[PDB]
RNA sequence: UGCUGUUGCUGUUAAAGGGUUCGUAGUUGAACUGUGGGCUGUGCAGG
RNA sequence: CAUGGGAUAACAAAGGAGCAGCCUCUAGGCUACCGUUUCGGCUUUUGUUGUUUUUAAAGGUCUAUUGGAGAUUAUGGAGCUGUUUCCCACGGUGUG
RNA sequence: AACUUAGUAUCUUU
């Protein structure tokens, strides 16, 4: 349902690229900075069970050095890491 | 000539604001006696009751 | 000085999406800057904002997503009528396909294809895309 | 000051506040304190100089949100305000003493180029005063 | 007539409603027997009396008109007042509202030019609420504009005012809502100055 | 031929910001008076 | 040139004590109205036209006098003299 | 899930 369709509702688009999951800037074919990151998920116990969440970071970001401050909002939202400790 | 108009147009109103505030001192005061009326016959109830 | 607040407003927007920003406050507010953010954000281009009071020209902070290419006003204000709208797109919108060039009718603050809906001219006050 | 005449980019000046009602502690009339805008004016201060002075030593933030009426506006209103606007008032003191100083030091090319300035200032306020009718026309300041 | 319906106005004397005879026996009882409202409210007098049930709330709101000309005799002891018209009637939240004329928007810009700023709309629903909450004053205002197109205006108040004023802005906001057709949300600050909401 | 540039030029070093400031015509010029409710039906509306 | 729309702007005005002006019911008492360097015009029915006049009505000044407002307290200001409701689970807030 | 507040002295000195 993404990319452009025809009349026929035939999708005429070569590829659809990824997004950033950051900026939400396509990832072009050459950007060769962009990286992959997959996060395992961990059951009730410590161990992994079988399945892990990707993100997607566009080349600028990195080489901007704000990779990792996109990357901690992203967790964050997504749930994986704790924006702050308990209370005591 | 201008201006025996425009003084008596100015003397007109400072006569219609003065009559009027003295009017309004005039309701003022009558309303004010008939609350005194409606009071004092108040107290004329609470004696007979 | 400051001659126009809407394109100051504009150009605070396109500046912020082209830096990739999250959010963009915006100095001083007024009300054809309002009806422009309400025009972009029904289409999807921003999204929510708020309108701070600090009883002079207000501030505004905009949510910004990843979808705002680019926003700007067009000085000056250039009348157009209702033949000269595919001249205006074809002239400052990328493509027929999508963007929105801004005007300002008496029938209020619209995007040039609900002003050739409701068959009205008027001037053009900016472009989103 | 700032800006015009001199490509200063001071951003000094007051923050009003967002809350405009009087603090409670302010136990003072609206009455009251015309009054004593009316009795400061007498002594000759300036409306700038008389808020400043209530300001101080009265607990009186500001006169209009205690009053809702401005200091000039209540000297208007009372007969009390001065000939000339205050600001065109001190430009031309500033002049003429300006003036006064280049009588004897001819040479102060400064102070020179500093009174065409300042009198450059004094004739755009004429105007704007003239325009709004806060200056007879036919006012001119002479040099 | 009664000594008492002297407190409403002439109009109301003949056939007074009996929320507004009530209000009126309760500020002529107040007339006497009460320090600070002994010296203002024989001056004084009310417009008419309206009842707001509040829905998904019990104490329902009586709200009280008076003529704008009385606004600093009732700013001076409108705590005071609303407490002792509140206990004279159980089961009721009081609010003194001034009656306020509205002049609608001219489609003339001469017309517009000598229009009276204070009978402006915008100026009128702003001094309604700021009657409503009379003794808090409003620190800050925004308005939120969702992504659907609508806009809710949301009033700040000082949170040293919460334990007075909390209680009664549900009852505030509907009234709000019933005088002016505008929708009002309320929030809390406890340092105005730097525009920190109080979360809890 | 966007080498006359309204659309649409160039001006640190290629041709080109006036030595500085004041300043009249002229051009341009901040915010605000504001955009309503109710009812029914309907639509991944949404939290 | 005609007409609909009023968002954006323009022209003009104003510079806010440099300000308008509250309506309304009934009685009444005086005064015709305009012209005016000029001695002149001046409603209707009285069968009609000219002439002389009345009852008037209609305005205007005044005495009131009824009832309603008022966007800013006159039961005021200044000068003057004397001596229980509500919230909560019983506690807390508000007015006395 | 975009926090309600997150130190520190030295020298001279009628
Ligand atoms: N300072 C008094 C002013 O004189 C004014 O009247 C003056 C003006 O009407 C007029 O002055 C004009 C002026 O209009 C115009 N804008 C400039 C012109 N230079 C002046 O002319 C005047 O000044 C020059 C030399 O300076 C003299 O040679 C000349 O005789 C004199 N009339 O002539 C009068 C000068 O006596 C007005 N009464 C009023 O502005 C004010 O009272
Ligand atoms: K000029
Ligand atoms: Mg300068
Ligand atoms: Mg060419
Ligand atoms: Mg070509
Ligand atoms: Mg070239
Ligand atoms: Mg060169
Ligand atoms: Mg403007
Ligand atoms: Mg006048």
């Amino acid at each position: 349902t993404i990319g452009m369709f025809n009349e026929e509702g035939e999708n005429v688009d070569l590829y659809i690229p990824r997004k950033c999951h950051a900026t939400t800037t396509l990832i072009e074919a050459h950007d060769h900075a962009a990286v992959q990151i997959s996060i395992a998920n961990v059951g009730p116990n410590g161990v992994i069970n079988g399945t892990t969440t990707t993100l997607c970071i566009a080349g600028y970001l990195r080489s901007q050095g704000e990779s990792d401050h996109a990357i901690n909002h992203i967790t964050i939202d997504r749930g994986i890491m704790r924006i702050k400790t308990g209370k005591p | 000539q201008l201006a025996e108009q425009l003084a008596a147009k100015h003397l007109r109103d400072e006569q219609n604001r003065n009559k009027a505030r003295k009017q309004e001192l005039k309701k003022r005061e009558k309303e004010r006696e008939r609350a005194r009326r409606d009071d004092a016959a108040a107290a004329a109830q609470k004696k007979k009751a | 000085t400051m001659m126009s607040v809407l394109a100051n407003a504009l150009r605070t927007i396109a500046s912020a999406e082209r830096r990739g920003k999250r959010q963009v406050l915006i100095r001083p507010s007024s009300k054809v800057v309002v009806k422009f953010l309400q025009v972009m954000q029904k289409h999807g281009y921003i999204g929510e904002f708020e309108i701070i009071d600090d009883h002079r020209a207000g501030k505004i902070v905009v949510n910004l997503n990843g979808r705002l290419n680019k926003c700007g006003a067009i000085c000056p204000r250039f009348d157009c009528a209702t033949t000269d709208y595919e001249k205006w797109m074809k002239n400052i919108l990328p493509s027929r396909q999508f963007g929105f060039v801004v005007l300002t009718t008496s029938l209020g603050i619209m995007d040039h294809e609900e002003a050739r809906s409701r068959n009205t001219g008027g001037k053009v006050l900016g472009f989103f895309y | 000051m700032v800006r015009m005449h001199g490509n200063g980019r001071g951003k000094a000046s007051s923050a009003l506040p967002y809350r405009r009602t009087p603090p409670a502690w302010l136990k003072i009339a609206s009455r009251n304190v015309v009054k004593m805008v009316c009795k400061s004016s007498r002594k000759g201060m300036m409306p700038s100089q008389i808020g400043m002075e209530l300001r101080d030593s009265m607990g009186i933030a500001q006169v209009k949100n205690v009053t809702g009426r401005k200091i000039l506006r209540i000297l208007k209103h009372n007969g009390l305000a001065p000939e000339i606007p205050e600001d065109l008032y001190f430009l031309v003191k500033r002049a003429t003493q300006m003036r006064k100083h280049l009588e004897r030091h001819t040479t102060d090319r400064d102070t020179k180029y500093r009174l065409i300035l300042v009198e450059s200032r004094i004739h755009r306020l004429a105007r704007y005063y003239k325009r709004v009718k806060q200056l007879p026309p036919t006012w001119k300041y002479e040099s | 007539m009664q000594p008492h319906l002297r407190k409403l106005r002439k109009l109301k004397r003949g056939k007074p409603s009996d929320l507004e005879e009530s209000v009126a026996k309760a500020l002529f009882e107040l007339e006497a027997s009460h320090k600070t409202l002994r010296q203002e409210l024989p001056r004084f007098h009310v417009n008419t009396v309206r009842e707001v049930k509040v829905p998904r709330s019990k104490k329902t709101v009586l709200v009280v008109f008076y003529p704008l000309r009385f606004l600093m005799l009732v700013r001076k002891v409108q705590r005071a007042l609303t407490s002792e018209l509140e206990k004279r009637h159980p089961g009721c939240l009081v609010m003194l509202v001034a009656q306020r004329q509205i002049t609608k928007r001219p489609t003339d810009v001469y017309k517009l030019q000598k229009v009276q700023r204070s009978k402006t709309s915008t100026a009128v629903f702003e001094n309604i609420l700021n009657d409503m909450i009379y003794p808090s004053d409003v620190v800050g205002r925004r308005w939120r504009c969702r992504t659907d197109g609508s806009k809710l205006m949301k009033v700040f108040l000082d949170a040293r005012d919460r334990k007075r004023i909390e209680s009664r802005l549900r009852a505030v906001a509907y009234v709000y809502k019933q005088l002016t057709h505008r929708r009002v949300s309320f929030g809390f600050m406890w340092n105005p100055k730097l525009q920190q909401v109080s979360t809890r």
